[PDB]
DNA sequence: TGACACGCAAATTCGTC
DNA sequence: GACGAATTTGCGTGTCTCGACACG
RNA sequence: GUGUC
């Protein structure tokens, strides 16, 4: 098994993993950090990114129908 | 009476009007020769022009003469001269993609109703572009199956 | 009559900016309306709704249009150089010939890291590298310098000077610059060119 | 001095079918390839006007490169205007050795029954036709056509496998287009494109014939 | 409905949703099409549709 | 009030009995 | 010499021909 | 139908 996909973390990952996390949070989730005094679940949603302290496995498919495994803490986050 | 002078003695009878173009520069000097019409195949099998440097202007000529793989070129040049004498600032990537798009069927398509009717293959997308009872009566004579992606 | 004849000249565009959006919109709606589902794969491959092939590389590089530097390219080599050259001054540290600069260069490229772009690239980068080191023989041998590091004249050695540490941060960072030039794999390509010549 | 000007042409559609059969990969020398125009005058007369230089006097047999026994030929009509049994004589001509492919060079406009009658027989025979105003000029080597390539099966098998996609996802091309029926390749192959170019370099592209 | 004299809404045309389809965001392109325009909830069978 | 892609149809030529 | 077959060309018809807001 | 972009 040896990936044959880029390791740079796309925006288009990036924005659905964020959507994703703020959506659960907002659903009584337990938090990943010790947030601040701070609400809108979407702003603490980005500081787990930088801290890469998400649980969510992204799944790439293949035109084929290959799939592949990536880790939210194995990617690399760019900005 | 009527007849005779419109009866031609010789040259190419489609082909309308031609001119000599000068072209110079510090010490170089050359003779280009522009031909109004349209058979390239004809102007360009003759002794005195140069038949491998020879170009064309419509893209359905040189596809009939040249190829297909020759006329996605034509297209690209056709579209960057007319951008760069607007004062516009295009990718070559884009006219690429676009060049490649009408091209990978085989034949030189256009972005009309009969050409996309040809490229494409959804009932209700080709029935939201133009004419709805044509496309919507010819899925439900032939009644296949359409998988919505 | 003048103002008559610079009326008459007003009324051109007036009735020419109207009749514009009628044929305008209508060329981009029909434009749109070919290309909106052509995507880019995760094996660097456009395909349409079907699966068939379009294009087996977007445009020969699988760069995106939009995040270029220079005209159509990746990036500016002697731009990024003459930033690199004043960000991180060190006088400490000597200076070199060019027949050391191109071993160093081309040891510092056959890295485990440096062997994942296209060969190309690094041809590109190789044309540049080695147009700099002509630069600097043409101009020690101008007024006169030996290379082995003792000559009275200090300023001399000032006017083209390249050191190995400053030398590999511009190569990480012209081919890391490369790395976020490519395309995303997922963007909308037909959507994305459809309208570059609507406006 | 018209006689002259018609050698001239003849001359140039020998030419470039030499460099057609050449390419195409049929064994032939240099100097029947690089001929001048004195060294043709040698092996053939120009005056009187289609005298001694007949139409049937230009009946070329060139040989398989890589397959021995396989023999092709190419003639002319010695008729300006083409009929029906005036193919099938040359037809039964060539058929009578052991011969299969051959080519016809038509000097003028084409009848659609005889092209009917040829495309009714393709199990064993397959002859083919081409404008003489149509070879006057390399296709191949005129400004901006990409080199093409026509490629085999078991390269097409391992091209497949490296995408992981079928014959129908590749583009299609048409069999009636002149690159096609220069290389006389019909449906059941992939070409290799190279396209040129001096910015980063050239690119490979493949193509299915249709 | 139309019109600000019987308290109407805002129309998102073609030419709107082209600017959606080109950043390629899928969610926010669902949500304000069919979650805040019209969301309703229907049954059919699965022998004959 | 421009665009040409579809059919529908009549004048005309190579061909074989 | 006379009849069936297939080609090229003048002529018939259908579809639209950008967006948004406000008032009567 | 009128008015603005
Ligand atoms: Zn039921």
């Amino acid at each position: 098994q040896k990936r044959i996909t880029t390791p740079y973390m796309t925006k288009y990952e990036r924005a659905r993993v964020l959507g994703t996390r703020a959506l659960q949070i907002a659903m009584c989730a337990p938090v990943m950090v010790e947030l601040e005094g701070e609400t809108d679940p979407l702003l603490i949603a980005m500081k787990e990114l930088k801290a890469r302290k998400i649980p969510i496995i992204i799944r790439r498919y293949l035109p084929d129908g290959s799939y592949e495994d990536w880790g939210v803490d194995e990617l690399i986050i760019t900005d | 009476k009527e007849d005779l002078p419109k009866v031609v003695v010789q040259g190419i009878p489609e082909v309308s009007r031609a001119v000599i173009h000068i072209d110079e520069q510090s010490g170089k000097e050359k003779y280009k020769l522009l031909v109004e019409g349209d058979n390239l195949r004809a102007v360009m099998a003759t002794h005195g022009v140069k038949g491998t440097r020879t170009t064309s202007n419509n893209t359905y000529e040189v596809e009939k003469t040249l190829g297909i793989e020759a006329a996605r070129t034509t297209i690209i040049n056709e579209i960057q001269y007319t951008m760069v004498n607007h004062g516009m600032s295009i990718d070559r990537r884009h006219v690429m993609l676009l060049s490649d798009l009408m091209t990978y069927k085989g034949e030189v398509l256009g972005i009309t109703r009969f050409g996309l009717a040809k490229m494409k293959e959804s009932v209700l997308m080709l029935a939201s572009f133009e004419k709805t009872a044509d496309h919507l009566f010819d899925a439900a004579y032939f009644g296949q199956k359409d998988s919505v992606c | 009559t003048e103002f008559f004849f610079h009326t008459m000249a007003g009324r051109e565009g007036l009735v020419d900016t109207a009749v514009k959006t009628a044929e305008t919109g209508y060329m981009q709606r029909r434009l749109v309306k070919s290309l909106e589902d052509l995507c880019s794969q995760y094996d660097l491959t456009v395909r349409s709704s079907t699966g068939d092939i379009i294009q087996f590389i977007y445009g020969g590089d699988g760069l995106d249009p939009a995040a270029m530097e220079g005209k159509d390219e990746p990036l500016e080599f002697k731009r990024v150089l003459d930033n690199i050259k004043a960000v991180f001054p060190c006088p400490s540290e000597p200076a070199l010939s060019k027949n050391e600069l191109i071993l160093t260069t081309e040891s510092i490229m056959k890295k485990s890291e440096f062997l994942c772009c296209q060969d190309s690239f690094l041809q590109e980068i190789k044309k540049f590298i080695k147009g700099v080191s002509e630069k600097i023989k043409k101009t020690r041998d101008k007024y006169g310098i030996n290379d082995n590091g003792t000559t009275e004249p200090r300023v001399l050695y000032q006017l083209d000077r390249i050191t190995p540490t400053q030398v590999e941060k511009f190569l990480e960072t012209c081919r890391d610059k490369y790395m976020r030039a490519q395309m995303e794999p997922g963007s909308a390509v037909g959507a994305l060119c459809a309208q570059s010549i609507g406006e | 001095m018209d006689d002259e000007e018609e050698t001239y042409r003849l001359w140039k559609i020998r030419k470039t079918i030499m460099q057609l059969c050449h390419d195409r990969g049929y064994l032939v020398t240099q100097d029947e390839l690089d001929q001048t125009l004195e060294e043709f005058k040698a092996q053939s007369g120009d005056k009187p006007s289609e005298g001694r230089p007949r139409r049937t006097d230009l009946t070329v047999l060139v040989a398989h490169n890589d397959d021995p026994t396989d023999q092709m030929f190419v003639f002319f009509p010695e008729e300006p205007k083409v009929g029906i049994k005036t193919i099938k004589v040359y037809c039964q001509r060539m058929q009578e050795e052991n011969i299969t492919r051959a080519l016809i060079v038509v000097q003028q406009g084409m009848t659609p029954s005889a092209k009917q009658s040829l495309v009714d027989m393709a199990p064993k025979y397959i002859l083919e036709q081409f404008l003489q105003q149509e070879l006057l000029i390399n296709i191949t080597e005129h400004e901006l056509v990409p080199e093409h390539v026509v490629m085999t099966k078991e390269e097409v098998t391992e091209l497949l496998a490296r995408y992981k996609l079928r014959e129908n996802q590749l583009p299609r091309i048409q069999a009636g287009d002149p690159v096609a029926r220069y290389f006389g390749i019909k449906r059941g192959q992939v070409v290799k494109i190279i396209r040129p170019s001096e910015t980063a370099g050239r690119y490979i592209t493949y193509r299915l014939v249709q | 409905t139309e019109g600000r004299s019987r308290d109407g809404g805002l129309r998102l045309g073609e030419m709107e949703r082209d600017c959606l389809i080109g950043y390629g965001a899928s969610m926010l392109l669902l949500e304000r099409l069919m979650i805040s325009s019209d969301a309703f909830e229907v049954d059919v069978c699965g022998q004959c549709g």
